[PDB]
């Protein structure tokens, strides 16, 4: 999962580098019940 | 949230609940973007005509929650606020343009399986994801219907982004580029919308390019909830990113 | 100030009783009286009114009386002044003229040696002038009166925002912790100018009338009425008006008519204005006769509080709707003795509603 940080931890605090990856889903290779609907909306 | 469903545990770990105090009650939704910063809507905190002006000392935030009313031991965290920053050009007199506020936690919150920050979009991700037809997700503990009808647990609803011309024709209010609208069209056969109590919450989208969740918007205003031919409006997070950066740089340390 | 010293004097003389009068109306009455007074008699009156220049003083009231005379179709205000003088009292042209010109007040020769007759003459005149709103001004006219000054004022205006007459319901009113009475309680949840005075320990709510006039209702905290009364002053009033903040309230206010009738000759002396009510009164401006004095100075104020307002009171505000949670509503119930002010640029009315 490629991500380039934009903020500076000195003022932003921690957490940006690993942002948006959920411990109980992405990090466990598990999908929630409706995210497939979102991914399917990108098909055109 | 109208026509949504119960969120799964840890499904929205960046979800933040904003409260007022003495008496303490749900005020709005909000989102965690780091262990010291939280995003919400300006109208959750300030509205001169009603003498509404919630400051750090009048608020508190609960993080890592699922239940709307039950305290969740060793899971939820309560964080006081050090300071709040509302966009100086938040247009409360007309259309709630730039409906955004940043809140700095008095003490950093520890991450867990239930508390984790959401990403803010870079230019490419915003251009790639914030497009008409693509669906994003809104979460909150607000009312289930326009007209006490409150959910037992965090609600979630997926909604499609709407073309700007359609958003504009749907309301008499002057829409700006710092706003976008979302929701299903009368002919799409499905429903859903944010409602009273959901303001300040996040409108997120999952990037298929890096599998990460990005907060594209902040639940802002609407006209009623889930009405035919109407759409909910959201603060365009990317367009206000320069302001976010400025505020964080000036007050973050 | 004088207005508040008088308030306390009246409340002290009649404890646990309704108190209600018009401060500006009494000030006018005194100013008018000073036109025929002299020496120390006049000085006491002026000091009482806390008085720039006399010419300015009278000019102000003359104009003010003209304005309150403009039938503003949104108010019901009847203000009047009149002097009844015994038949034998020779009146000075200058005084009679100044009264009619500056205060639009007439002087009427009266046969006070015929109480019943004079009393009916006076009451009938007042009733006529107040369109029937202020009747039976006098209830007991002491014989051998020399001069009787009467000051009356009726008021009833539409609220800026109406009270749904369908929301008005009879409720319990605690005149005391032991005495309860049923009174029609109006109500309306909405935003009101509100303030919590921790110093005096009372809650103050402002309810505006159609225009620049507003009513202030003060609910002291349990057992603090006396404490609030003692704190009443121009300074305190100014403060309240300045610290007001719009607040969502579930307001419960009694629907009522309140009146107050006072023999000011019995209270003003203790406030410094005594000479004019004695045999050594210097009223050389009114008459060249030596036994001239104000026998009685009657003031009667009547105000009616109802639901009537300008607009239907509702909706509006903005086209968009907030998605933040609705404002928390606080409960403010006036079900025990409260104070009331009605103010424009001046204090039109001040009183204590001990029993609606
Ligand atoms: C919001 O309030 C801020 C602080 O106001 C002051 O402190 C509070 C506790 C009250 O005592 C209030 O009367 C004081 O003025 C202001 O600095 C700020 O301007 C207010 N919001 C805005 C921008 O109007």
């Amino acid at each position: 999962s490629e991500y380039q940080t934009f903020f500076n931890p000195r003022t932003f605090g921690s957490g940006e580098a690993d942002c948006g990856l959920r411990p109980l889903f992405e990090k466990k290779s598990l999908e929630d019940k409706t995210e497939r609907e979102l991914l399917e909306s990108y098909i055109d | 949230i109208v026509e949504g469903s119960d969120a799964e545990i840890g499904m929205s770990p960046w979800q933040v609940m904003l409260f007022r105090k003495s008496p303490q009650e749900l005020l709005c939704g909000a989102s965690l973007i780091s262990d010291r910063w939280v995003l919400t809507a300006a109208h959750c905190l300030l509205y001169p005509p009603w003498d509404k002006n919630f400051t750090e000392n009048d608020l508190l935030v609960r993080i890592g929650k699922h239940s709307r009313t039950r305290y969740e031991r060793n899971i939820e965290k309560i964080s006081m606020l050090e300071k709040i920053y509302i966009h100086p050009r938040y247009n409360w007199r007309e259309n709630l343009d730039r409906d955004i506020a940043l809140m700095k936690l008095k003490k950093p919150v520890a991450f867990s399986d239930y508390i984790h920050p959401v990403c803010l979009p870079d230019r490419e991700t915003a251009a790639s994801l914030l497009q008409a037809g693509y669906k994003g997700r809104v979460t909150g503990w607000g009312n289930l219907k326009e007209t006490k009808g409150q959910p037992s647990v965090l609600q979630v609803v997926n909604l499609p982004i709407v073309e700007r011309p359609v958003c504009k024709d749907s309301t008499r209010i002057r829409i700006t580029d710092n706003m976008f609208c979302a929701g299903y069209k009368p002919d799409e056969g499905k429903r859903g919308d944010a409602c009273e109590g959901d303001a300040g919450g996040p409108f997120v989208m999952k990037s298929p390019f890096n599998n990460r969740w990005y907060q594209m918007g902040i639940v802002s205003w609407g006209e009623g909830c889930d009405r035919d031919g109407k759409y909910g409006f959201y603060t365009h997070v990317f367009r206000l990113k320069k302001w976010i950066q400025k505020v964080i740089d000036q007050f973050g340390e | 100030d004088f207005t508040f010293d008088l308030y306390r004097a009246l409340a002290s003389a009649a404890p646990s009783q309704n108190i209600f009068f018009s401060p500006v109306s009494i000030s006018m009455s005194l100013a008018m009286l000073s036109l025929g007074a002299g020496s120390s008699t006049k000085m006491q009156i002026l000091e009482g009114l806390g008085l720039s220049s006399e010419k300015e003083l009278h000019r102000g009231f003359q104009q003010l009386l003209q304005e309150l005379n403009q039938p503003r179709d949104g108010f019901q205000l009847s203000l009047g002044n009149a002097l009844f003088t015994d038949l034998v009292v020779d009146l000075q042209d200058t005084f009679v003229s100044a009264m009619k010109t500056l205060y639009l007040a007439d002087t009427f020769p009266t046969n006070f040696r015929d109480s019943a007759g004079a009393m009916k003459q006076i009451n009938d005149y007042v009733a006529k002038q107040t369109k029937g709103k202020i009747v039976d001004l006098l209830k007991n006219l002491d014989s051998n009166a020399v001069v009787i000054m009467v000051n009356y004022i009726f008021f009833k205006a539409k609220w800026e925002t109406s009270f749904n007459h369908k929301g008005t319901q009879e409720q319990d009113f605690y005149v005391t912790s032991e005495t309860v009475v049923r009174v029609p309680m109006m109500s309306r949840e909405d935003q009101y100018h509100y303030l919590l005075d921790r110093n005096l320990s009372c809650r103050v709510v402002g309810v505006p009338y159609q225009g620049n006039a507003t009513a202030l209702f003060i609910l002291p905290s349990e057992g603090k009425m006396q404490q609030v009364e003692n704190g009443l002053s121009e300074k305190t009033l100014r403060k309240w008006l300045k610290m007001f903040k719009k607040r969502q309230l579930e307001l419960y206010l009694p629907k009522f008519s309140i009146e107050g009738s006072y023999q000011l000759e019995k209270v003003l002396p203790s406030l410094g204005i005594s000479n004019v009510f004695t045999s050594h009164a210097d009223l050389s401006g009114i008459s060249n006769h030596s036994n001239i004095q104000v026998s009685e100075m009657v003031h009667k104020a009547v105000v009616e509080v109802d639901e009537s307002g300008t607009r239907a009171a509702a909706a509006t505000g903005t086209i968009f709707t907030f998605r933040s949670a609705r404002l928390n509503s606080q409960r403010l119930v006036f079900n025990r003795p409260f104070l009331m002010f009605i103010v424009d640029n001046n204090i039109l009315f001040l009183g204590k509603v001990n029993r609606p």
